[PDB]
RNA sequence: UGACUGCUCCCUAGCAUGCUACUACCG
RNA sequence: GCGGUAGUAGCAUGCUAGGGAGCAG
């Protein structure tokens, strides 16, 4: 169960990349796209818990973008 | 013939367009899928019944969510006549048996 | 259907009718009875459908209608709800690193490039306080990610490199403050 | 689509087909909108006409609601039952509306050219939300009977400040100050092209520059004006004295050099909102500076 | 569908065969009334049934003149738009090296494939990495096809311009790399 | 930017056939 | 006294047309 919820949230995580027109640099849209689909991929949870953090450095570096803090105090993340 | 339940599940949780992420836009959907999925309930396995069973339940829950969510805030009434067929194993059931109808 | 001047008059005759037949009477007085009250009753018996079908269907309209501009308005607020819904599993999943980094880019620290995952590649930070510097930098050993990092650099506003020993609690407030750590993956 | 119809209070998917802002008028608001006037059509989530090819049927008091469509009197199928009857439009929120008393707030004020003052006199004579419509709609036919009149342009010039201008087919020309701004576009051959700012007073043809500019052959000059969305807050907030100062980072130096500052800093601290009634030289100078410090 | 041709009979007959029953007259009037509203009656069901029929029929009708119209209107602004392209694309035959290798031909026919081969203005050339760059485009005029070609002008996969003096060994992992090089004939078409 | 086939479910409109019913005409 | 015919209403059956959706090669 912790392996398609980290599955579930890398698909969410990609449609919010592409939400912000990130296709519009090759190397970056195809380095997102190769970490996406190497974590539905795998078989152990060690592997796809890294890949997931290396993918979630591309939406934390981007500063205007979205609201890290807003999105945190709607009780949301934490 | 039963197909892979994998299948199935994949084709209920992941979806092109975001207007299908909101079941009761389409109840149609998830009719086609069960019958597509009926013949699982006679796998010796459980969980490939357990399939089937949960589409029903899914059906029943996006039928009384439309009914009472559409009578709150409007006050039009909604009926259940001969709906509940779609949540019954004997609508399916037919779709196997040789007698040939529509 | 009780609200149509057809049922009055079907059951007005239905009335006299059925009063007439129960006193007693002759043939063709019932005869007359029944001419009269079977043009009534099918008056009603007509409706008594038309009406059912007109409602059935006015129902359905309105139903659909109702499906149309619920999916109109879904199909515009994609970005917040897909927004909303990815911080929301992020907080379910519940990991040691993704909340460390989550909480450091709240705080202000965010990275500048893809984190790597090799023993080797550069990785750069932005650190816009004192207080974080506390926090994660002391030594000359980085922790980032729920790992650990060795500094080899660091870079100012002003793109001077300024030496680890600089860096004090009121040696500090004389400088340009985002500063740019450059560190490796230590083993 | 839903939209809000408040003096009835009534959620709304419906429009008045021929008005001013596409106004929202409930089931009952919309009947006694189109029966008060000579509003003869409306607007839903779908538009309501004959769907059969080649028909054509403008009104709604005579459409019917047939298989999962609309269709009409000169051609009829009638299976149905009509859009328009007892006492309102079919449409979503038919049972949850209440209505409208004062039947002729758009009757009144929405069906003049918008420039009367009896339009102004009624706006104040309302509420909050109803002088917001009243102030969307002022804007709307400000800009609705500016989009009337002539686009300026230089065709051949001349000397900066002294040029040549001729105008366009028919139409009247606004007043002549610096008041209406000629900041139009330059076509190539299909597409705008950078022009600039500028105002026409003097005409040989007089200008004065907003900016220096080397005009070309054909530029032409006017305002190019969009539609003010609707605004979402109210403009002034109700009046509520505060309970102390809680919430305050007072000071203790005291200002000096202004003689009228101390009590109306004590009133800041507990006034809420403040207008005043002043030609040049009444604290706009100064007064701002004093709140600052 | 009340000013049908046997209306006026029929609500006549209606009328005075009413009168004569509110009269209290003999039983033989009634009868006559009765024969005659369930012939008036019978005779007006047909007249009233036609006519529906027959409006239907002219309904159905004109709906399809109308569609047939629609796609005709259809059918000739396709035809326009047809003949514009092809009109507007003759306009880049470069008629005269065209000319020349056709007449060269023993009787008018040429291969398709040799035609930009032989008579085309401009070269596009797309490159994986550095190592195919440095073998086909090296430096700023190369040889291809028989013919000299000098570039006019390299960009990136985001169309974007690159200058050859940064497109070296080193620098290669910072461009996107599918380049698109675009160059000219030399001496001989553009 | 969206190929060629096959099967199945749902909704509406028309046509044909059959069942029943209500009046009327004719013998 | 029985049957035939003409409209009207409800119900059932199979096709054609339009729209929405599902699976397979
Ligand atoms: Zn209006
Ligand atoms: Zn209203
Ligand atoms: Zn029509």
């Amino acid at each position: 169960s912790k392996m398609s919820d980290v599955k579930c949230t890398s698909v969410v995580l990609l449609s919010v990349l592409q939400q912000l027109r990130v296709e519009s640099s090759s190397k970056l849209w195809a380095q997102c796209v190769q970490l996406h689909n190497d974590i539905l991929l795998a078989k152990d949870t060690t592997e796809a818990f890294e890949k997931m953090v290396s993918l979630l450095s591309v939406l934390l570096s981007m500063q205007g973008a979205v609201d890290i803090n807003k999105l945190c105090e709607e009780m949301l993340d934490n | 013939p039963y197909p892979d339940p994998s299948r199935i599940l994949g084709a209920g949780c992941f979806v092109d367009d975001i207007v299908k992420t909101d079941g009761t836009l389409m109840i149609e959907r998830f009719v086609s899928l069960a019958i597509d999925a009926y013949p699982l309930t006679k796998h010796p396995n459980q969980e490939y019944a357990d399939v089937f069973h949960l589409y029903l339940q899914y059906i029943r829950k996006l039928h009384d969510e439309l009914t009472g969510h559409m009578l709150d805030m409007y006050s039009v009434m909604l009926t259940n006549d001969n709906t509940s067929r779609y949540w019954e194993p004997e609508f399916y059931e037919a779709m196997y048996t040789p007698h040939t109808v529509l | 259907f009780s609200s149509l001047p057809s049922y009055a008059a079907f059951a007005t005759a239905q009335e006299a009718y059925e009063q007439a037949v129960a006193n007693g009477d002759s043939e063709v007085v019932l005869k007359k009875l029944k001419k009269s009250l079977n043009v009534a009753k099918s008056e009603f018996d007509r409706d008594a459908a038309m009406q059912r079908k007109l409602e059935k269907m006015a129902d359905q309209a309105m139903t659909q209608m109702y499906k149309q501009a619920r999916s109109e308005d879904k199909r515009a607020k994609v970005t917040s709800a897909m927004q909303t819904m990815l911080f929301t599993m992020l907080r379910k999943l519940d990991n040691d690193a993704l909340n460390n980094i989550i909480n450091n880019a709240r705080d202000g620290c965010v990275p500048l490039n893809i984190i790597p995952l090799t023993t080797a590649a550069k990785l750069m930070v932005v650190i816009p306080d004192y207080n974080t510097y506390k926090n994660t930098c002391d030594g000359t050993t980085f922790t980032y990610a729920s790992a650990l990092w060795e500094i080899q650099q660091v870079v100012d506003a002003d793109s001077k490199i300024v030496q680890l020993s600089e860096i004090s609690m009121d040696n500090s407030p004389n400088l340009a403050w985002p500063l740019i750590v450059t560190a490796l993956r230590a083993n | 689509a839903v939209g809000a119809c408040v003096l009835c209070n009534s959620q709304t998917s419906l429009r008045c087909g021929a008005c001013i802002r596409r106004p929202f008028l409930c089931c009952k608001c919309c009947y006694d909108h189109v029966i008060s006037t000579s509003h003869k059509l409306v607007l839903s989530v779908n538009p309501y006409v004959c769907n059969a090819p080649g028909c054509d049927v403008t009104d709604v008091t005579q459409l019917y609601l047939g298989g999962m469509s609309y269709y009409c009197k000169s051609h009829k199928p009638p299976i149905s039952f009509p859009l328009c009857a007892n006492g309102q439009v079919f449409g979503l929120y038919k049972n949850t509306c209440v209505g409208s008393d004062n039947v002729t707030d758009f009757n009144a004020i929405a069906t003049c050219d918008w420039t009367n003052a009896g339009d102004y006199i009624l706006a104040n004579t309302c509420t909050e939300r109803l002088k917001l419509f009243a102030a969307e709609t002022l804007k709307a036919t400000e800009e609705t009977f500016k989009l009337s009149y002539g686009i300026a342009t230089v065709r051949e010039v001349l000397s900066d400040r002294e040029l040549h201008l001729s105008w366009e087919v028919g139409k009247p020309r606004p007043p002549l100050n610096r008041n209406y701004v000629f900041t139009g576009y330059r076509v190539t051959k299909n597409s705008k092209v950078q022009i600039g700012e500028y105002t026409f007073e003097k005409g040989a043809v007089v200008y004065r520059g907003t900016t220096t500019y080397k005009l070309n052959v054909g530029d032409y000059f006017v305002l190019t004006s969009h539609t003010v969305m609707p605004l979402s807050a109210p403009t002034l907030v109700p009046q509520e004295h505060y309970v102390r100062i809680t919430g305050l980072y007072p000071t203790l130096n005291i200002s000096d050099e202004f003689s009228s500052n101390v009590a109306n800093y004590q009133k800041v601290g507990m006034q809420k909102y403040s207008t005043l009634q002043g030609p040049p030289g009444t604290g706009k100078s100064h007064f701002a500076i004093g709140l600052a410090l």
